[PDB]
């Protein structure tokens, strides 16, 4: 499960906001290694977490994904981003997941919640935790 | 015995204390471990004193060609018996090339090489086929992946395959080395006295026309067992171009990676025809292209015929509906050579995957591993899941990330893997919204059933 050193927030950004490769094959290892199971699909915004915490800032709307949470934001607009598509899965060793890339620009919306009162760092009350979708 | 890191910031003390495994275990691989050229001359220096070396992987560190330089000084020796070397994502550039190059002229014991995810250009490439056209040059695999190479590289590598009959894989894939560059690596394969194993050229601008000269290749090459052709406009024309000679009596491919190809029902239906005839094809992509509800159906009536020993499918992306979840349920209850379904993202909806559900169920199913990763899963399918992940006994892993999945579909599923009776391994829950119920129920069930890894 989610690595006990991380909040969900700091599991979002290891997730989709610190691209530490510019190919997939290579930034999703970090990613799968924590695991060892190799993500079907994963998106990177080409953005910053703070960046993203704006968007939390955003007016409040109804998860299009779940009519019963309205912890959803739509972001201000577009934004670059590359979306990893896993094309050839290893089992064995996730190092050698390969995966297909696409770059775009699109909008997005995230779910954001309150942070984590002794682990988040207080400079940002509300946080990105799910990408509920990109378009 | 191996000295096996990776994604891991190595501090000097975790450093001072792996060194003297350098020189002695027999694999060192470092993968991503923030290596650099400050620590080069160590490793350097391990390496040449190391009695067994076999295997030498630093790919994703950024050593730079100064530091590639260093660490290839330590393969130059006399009883250097290395036989496999990545340095992938090093920062290797074409310059670097001519010290990668001279070290193999020495290495007659190296087999394997990856250098893909640096930008060695043609002119590096150049550089590199003449150390591989040195007679005491003996590589079997070479892995290229987004080196920048054009088609002005296909020549060379041509030169390399018509040369050495050593050769078993080449892989070229993600360069755009297009038309030309492929015809050209093409001719050479036919040209060559190699008995390769594995062509990978996905996302190198192959056509439907390139599709003929494959054809020839994969009727002839006795000894191909791997084929990949992933994001390449072949089209449904190039399908057919193919299937005569993956139909081909002394063809014994085993892997046909042909995802976003293009293709749609009609090629899939070619494609039905080989995969009747051929019981030696065992793994096929045929994710990201169009074949809508008829292709599934065509795909699954040939599952349901003798011949068709099909192992592992990749449908993911293919546009599939819930209606072609009936069909699907009577390929997992009755086809008892399929282990590996991927059909994540498609529309299948929780009417669909209950139907998958009806046939996993049954007795003599044999799938064990299956991706329904965005598939628009919600908690009125996990009823169903649950109960079929206590009847079914094959299934190992299963993919349910993506989904929107809430508190009463988590205990449902959480209810039956918890049980002796449940097998599975892995289950997988990546990019769901959590709440703290379903995070805490779950984080419990993996220290109450031990064999079971809950993903995320």
């Amino acid at each position: 499960m989610k690595p006990p050193q991380f909040t969900w927030a700091q599991w979002f950004e290891t997730q989709h906001i610190n691209m530490t490769s510019q190919q997939c094959t290579n930034a999703m290892q970090v990613i799968n290694n924590y695991q060892r199971r190799c993500k079907n699909q994963n998106t990177f915004l080409l953005t910053t977490f703070a960046n993203v915490v704006n968007v939390c800032g955003n007016p409040n709307m109804t998860c299009p994904s779940n009519k019963t949470r309205k912890n959803c934001h739509h972001s201000g607009s577009q934004v670059p981003l590359i979306h990893c598509n896993l094309t050839t899965p290893s089992p064995q060793n996730i190092s050698n997941c390969r995966y297909a890339q696409t770059p775009a620009n699109m909008f997005y919306i995230v779910a954001c919640d309150n942070r984590d009162q002794r682990r988040d760092p207080p400079q940002y009350p509300v946080v990105p935790v799910h990408l509920d979708r990109i378009i | 015995q191996s000295l096996d890191i990776q994604c891991e910031e190595l501090s000097d003390a975790r450093w001072a204390e792996l060194l003297p495994l350098l020189q002695q275990c027999q694999v060192v691989r470092l993968d991503d471990c923030g290596l650099t050229e400050a620590r080069c001359k160590d490793i350097s220096s391990a390496l040449r004193v190391n009695p067994a070396l076999a295997e030498l992987n630093l790919r994703s560190n950024e050593l730079g060609d100064v530091g590639v330089h260093c660490v290839l000084q330590g393969l130059q020796t006399p009883s250097c018996k290395i036989q496999k070397l990545s340095l992938q994502n090093c920062c290797l550039t074409g310059a670097g090339c001519g010290v990668l190059s001279s070290t193999l002229r020495t290495l007659p014991t190296l087999q394997e090489l990856h250098l893909s995810d640096n930008l060695l250009g043609d002119a590096g490439l150049q550089l590199l086929c003449e150390g591989l056209l040195d007679p005491q040059c003996r590589l079997e695999k070479l892995q290229l992946e987004y080196c920048s190479l054009s088609a002005a590289s296909c020549e060379p590598l041509a030169s390399v395959l018509r040369a050495k009959p050593d050769f078993k894989e080449l892989t070229v894939s993600n360069n755009d080395i297009n038309e030309a560059g492929v015809r050209v690596l093409c001719q050479g394969l036919k040209d060559s006295p190699c008995q390769l194993e594995a062509l990978k050229l996905e996302s190198c601008g192959v056509t439907s026309d390139n599709c003929r000269d494959l054809c020839g290749i994969v009727a002839s090459k006795a000894s191909l067992r791997e084929l990949a052709l992933g994001s390449n406009k072949l089209g449904d024309v190039g399908m057919a171009e193919l299937c005569p000679g993956l139909l081909h009596p002394s063809s014994r491919l085993r892997t046909l990676w042909i995802w976003e190809c293009g293709i749609t029902a009609k090629g899939c239906g070619d494609l039905c025809r080989v995969l009747r005839a051929k019981e030696s094809l065992k793994e096929l992509s045929l994710a990201g292209n169009e074949l809508g509800d008829e292709g599934a159906r065509l795909l699954c009536e040939t599952l349901l015929e003798p011949g068709c020993q099909l192992e592992s499918l990749w449908v993911k992306s293919c546009s599939f509906t819930a209606a072609c979840c009936s069909h699907f349920s009577s390929v997992l209850a009755q086809n008892r050579f399929l282990l590996e379904l991927q059909i994540s993202n498609n529309r299948l909806e929780d009417a669909g995957v209950r139907e998958l559900c009806q046939g996993l169920g049954q007795p003599g199913s044999v799938l064990r591993v299956l991706w329904l990763a965005d598939c628009d899963v919600s908690d009125s399918s996990c009823s169903s899941l649950a109960a079929t992940l206590l009847a079914n006994h094959s299934l190992r892993e299963l993919d349910l990330s993506n989904n929107c999945l809430g508190d009463a579909g988590i205990l449902q599923l959480v209810e039956s893997v918890r049980q002796p009776g449940c097998l599975l391994e892995q289950l997988v829950l990546y990019d769901i919204y959590w709440s703290e119920e379903m995070e805490d129920r779950l984080q419990a069930l993996e220290k109450d059933k031990p064999s079971l890894r809950v993903i995320s």
